[PDB]
C-alpha cells in the first residue's frame, strides 16, 4: 500500500529529502564539497550536521558498497588475468584482506540469524564463493609445484563467476530492472519443456 | 585524413535526422514516437549481457591464458568475443584443445593472442570438460533466452 | 545501412571511383550484415590484406589507405564499436519489434 511504501522510502533516503534526485546526490557522493553547498536538499533540518547525516543514510551506504564490490571485482580480474604468480604479490594481499573482510560481515550475519539462513539461495552461493575462494589460496599457496597454483587460478575463476553473478540480486532494488529480475522466476517452467524436448530430439 | 574522418562522423549525423524530420508521416511518426518507450527493456537487456560477458570472459581468459600484459588484447580476449558470441559465433575456438595452436605467440611481439599455458609435457593445460560447458550455457542464455525475453517485454 | 556504410567505406577506402564496388561496399555487405554476417572482415587490422588491389584493375574492393609506414591507417577503437552497434540494433532489437507489432 501507499503508505507502507512511502514510509520505507522515507527510511531509505535517511534525513535526506526524498523529493531530491538521484542524480543530484550521487554526484555529491563522487565528490565530497558540494554536500556542504546546497545542492542536496535536507528535509529534516553546520557543515558538521550536514556531512553525518548525509554519511548515515543507508542510501548512501549501499551506494559506496557497491562501488567497493565493482572496484574489488576489477582487482580480482587484474589480478586473475594480469598479476598472477608463483608468490602473491601486494595486489592479491589486499584482495585477501578484502575477501576477509567480506567472510566477517557474513559471519556477522551468520550468527544473527540461525539455520533458516541457509534457506535462501543467494546465501547459500555466498558461502560457496567463501569456501572456493578459501580453497583457491590453499591450492595456490604451494608456489614449488606448477599444478596446485593452476588449480588455484581455475578455483578462483570459477569464484568470480559466482561473486559477478550476485550484481544481478544486490541490483534488485533499482525500481526499473528489480520487477524485471524478479519475473524471471515464473519462467522456468517453458525452459523445463524446452530444453525437455531438445533433449529427447 | 582528420578532416575526412570528422566529416564521416558528422555525416553520421546528419542522416540521421531524417528519422526525426519524418515524424510527420502519420504512418511512421506514431511507430517513431513509440521507441521512446522501450529503453528501460533495453538496459535491462545490455545489464544482464554485461554481466555475463564480463564473467564469462575473464573466467575464459584465466582458466586458457596467463599474464597477457597487453591491455587491447585483454580487452579483445574478454569483451569483444563473447560480444561476438551473441550473434552466433561460438565465442572460442580455443576452448577445444583440437582447434588450436598456430594462431598464438608466446611472447607479445606478434598481434596475436597469447598462447595457452603448457604442462611439463608440451600439450596444452587447460581441461575442455570444464570450458565446453561454460561455454555451452553462456551461449545458451545469451542467443536464445535472453532474445526471446526481450521479445515478450517489447510486445 | 547508409549511415554505416558510407562512414564505414569513408574511413576505410579513399576515393573508390567504381561505382559498382561504391554500391557493393555500402549497401550489400550491411544488408547481409541482417542475417548474421559480421559487416566487413576488413574492420580489424589483423584480418586485412591480400584480398585487395591498389589499383581498380581487379575485381576486388580497394586496399585501405596506409600510413607513412607500410601499414593500415584506420583506427580500429572507432570501427570495432560501430560495428557492434550496428549489429546489435539490426539483428536483435529490430526484429524482435518487428514480431512484436505483427503479434
Ligand atoms: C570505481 C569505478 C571503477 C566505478 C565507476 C563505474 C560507475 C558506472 C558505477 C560505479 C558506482 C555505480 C553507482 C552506485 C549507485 C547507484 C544508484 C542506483 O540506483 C538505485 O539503486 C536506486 C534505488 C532506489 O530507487 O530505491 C543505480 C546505479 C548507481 C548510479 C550505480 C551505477 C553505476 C556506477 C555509477
Ligand atoms: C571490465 C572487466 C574486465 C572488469 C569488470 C568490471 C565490471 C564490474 C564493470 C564493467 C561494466 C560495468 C557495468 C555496466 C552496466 C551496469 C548496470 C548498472 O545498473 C544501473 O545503474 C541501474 C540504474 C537504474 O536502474 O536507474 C550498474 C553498473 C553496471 C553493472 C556497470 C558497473 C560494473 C560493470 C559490470
Ligand atoms: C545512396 C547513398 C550512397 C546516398 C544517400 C541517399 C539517401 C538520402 C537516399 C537513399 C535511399 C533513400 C530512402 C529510401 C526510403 C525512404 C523512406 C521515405 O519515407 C516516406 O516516403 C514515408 C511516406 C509515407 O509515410 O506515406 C522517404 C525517403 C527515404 C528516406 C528514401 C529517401 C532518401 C534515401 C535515404
Ligand atoms: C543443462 C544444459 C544447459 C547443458 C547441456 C549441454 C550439453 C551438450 C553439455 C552438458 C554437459 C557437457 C559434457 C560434459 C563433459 C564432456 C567430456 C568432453 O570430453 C573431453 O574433452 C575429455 C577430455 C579428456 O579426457 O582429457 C566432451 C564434452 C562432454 C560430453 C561435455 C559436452 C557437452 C555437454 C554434454
Ligand atoms: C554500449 C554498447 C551498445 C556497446 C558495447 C560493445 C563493446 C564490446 C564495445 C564498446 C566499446 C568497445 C571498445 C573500445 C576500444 C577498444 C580498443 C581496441 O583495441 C585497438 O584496436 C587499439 C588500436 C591501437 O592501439 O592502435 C579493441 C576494441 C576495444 C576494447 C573496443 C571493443 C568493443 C567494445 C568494448
Ligand atoms: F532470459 C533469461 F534470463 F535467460 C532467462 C529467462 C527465463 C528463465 C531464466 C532465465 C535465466 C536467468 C538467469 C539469472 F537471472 F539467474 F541470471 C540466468 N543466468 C544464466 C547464466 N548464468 O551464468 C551464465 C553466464 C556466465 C557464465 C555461466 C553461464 C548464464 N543463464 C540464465 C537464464
Ligand atoms: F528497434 C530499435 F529501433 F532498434 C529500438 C528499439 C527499442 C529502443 C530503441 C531502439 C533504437 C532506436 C534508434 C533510433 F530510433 F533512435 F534511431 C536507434 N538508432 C540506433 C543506431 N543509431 O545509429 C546506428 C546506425 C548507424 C551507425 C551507428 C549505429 C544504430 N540504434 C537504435 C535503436
Ligand atoms: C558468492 C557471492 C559473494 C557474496 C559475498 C558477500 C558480499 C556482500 C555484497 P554487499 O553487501 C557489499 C558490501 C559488497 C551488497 C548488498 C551491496
Ligand atoms: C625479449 C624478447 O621479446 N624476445 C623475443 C623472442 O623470444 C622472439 O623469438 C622474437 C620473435 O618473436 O621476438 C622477441
Ligand atoms: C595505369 C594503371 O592502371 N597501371 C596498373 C598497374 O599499376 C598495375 O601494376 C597493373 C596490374 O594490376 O594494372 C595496371
Amino acid at each position: 500500500q501507499p503508505g507502507v511504501q512511502n514510509f520505507l522510502s522515507k527510511q531509505w533516503y535517511g534525513e535526506i529529502s526524498r523529493d531530491t534526485k538521484n542524480w543530484k546526490i550521487i554526484l555529491c557522493l563522487f565528490i565530497i564539497p558540494l554536500v556542504g553547498c546546497g545542492l542536496v536538499s535536507f528535509r529534516k533540518k553546520k557543515l558538521l550536521w550536514y556531512y553525518v547525516a548525509f554519511f548515515t543514510s543507508p542510501f548512501v551506504v549501499f551506494s559506496w558498497n557497491v562501488v567497493f564490490y565493482i572496484a574489488f571485482l576489477l582487482l580480482f580480474a587484474y589480478v586473475l588475468l594480469m598479476d598472477f604468480h608463483s608468490v602473491p604479490h601486494t595486489p592479491e594481499l589486499i584482495l585477501y584482506a578484502l575477501v576477509f573482510v567480506l567472510f566477517c560481515d557474513e559471519v556477522r550475519q551468520w550468527y544473527m540469524n540461525g539455520v533458516n539462513y541457509f534457506t535462501d539461495l543467494w546465501n547459500v552461493m555466498d558461502t560457496l564463493g567463501l569456501f572456493y575462494f578459501i580453497a583457491g589460496i590453499v591450492f595456490r599457496l604451494h608456489s614449488s609445484n606448477k599444478s596446485s597454483l593452476y588449480s588455484g587460478r581455475v578455483i578462483f575463476c570459477l569464484d568470480y563467476i559466482i561473486f559477478t553473478l550476485r550484481l544481478i540480486h544486490i541490483f534488485t532494488v533499482s525500481r526499473n530492472l528489480g520487477p524485471k529480475i524478479i519475473m524471471l522466476q515464473r519462467m522456468l517452467i517453458d525452459v523445463f519443456f524446452f530444453l525437455f524436448l531438445f533433449a529427447v530430439w | 585524413y582528420s578532416g575526412r574522418v570528422i566529416f564521416c562522423l558528422d555525416y553520421i549525423i546528419f542522416t540521421l535526422r531524417l528519422i526525426h524530420i519524418f515524424t510527420v508521416s502519420r504512418n511512421l511518426g506514431p511507430k517513431i514516437i513509440m521507441l521512446q518507450r522501450m529503453l528501460i527493456d533495453v538496459f535491462f537487456f545490455l545489464f544482464l549481457f554485461a554481466v555475463w560477458m564480463v564473467a564469462f570472459g575473464v573466467a575464459r581468459q584465466g582458466i586458457l591464458r596467463q599474464n597477457e600484459q597487453r591491455w587491447r588484447w585483454i580487452f579483445r580476449s574478454v569483451i569483444y568475443e563473447p560480444y561476438l558470441a551473441m550473434f552466433g559465433q561460438v565465442p572460442s575456438d580455443v576452448d577445444s584443445t583440437t582447434y588450436d595452436f598456430s594462431h598464438c605467440t608466446f611472447s607479445g611481439n606478434e598481434s596475436k593472442p597469447l598462447c595457452v599455458e603448457l604442462d611439463e609435457h608440451n600439450l596444452p593445460r587447460f581441461p575442455e570438460w570444464i570450458t565446453i560447458p561454460l561455454v555451452c550455457i553462456y551461449m545458451l542464455s545469451t542467443n536464445i533466452l535472453l532474445v526471446n525475453l526481450l521479445v515478450a517485454m517489447f510486445g
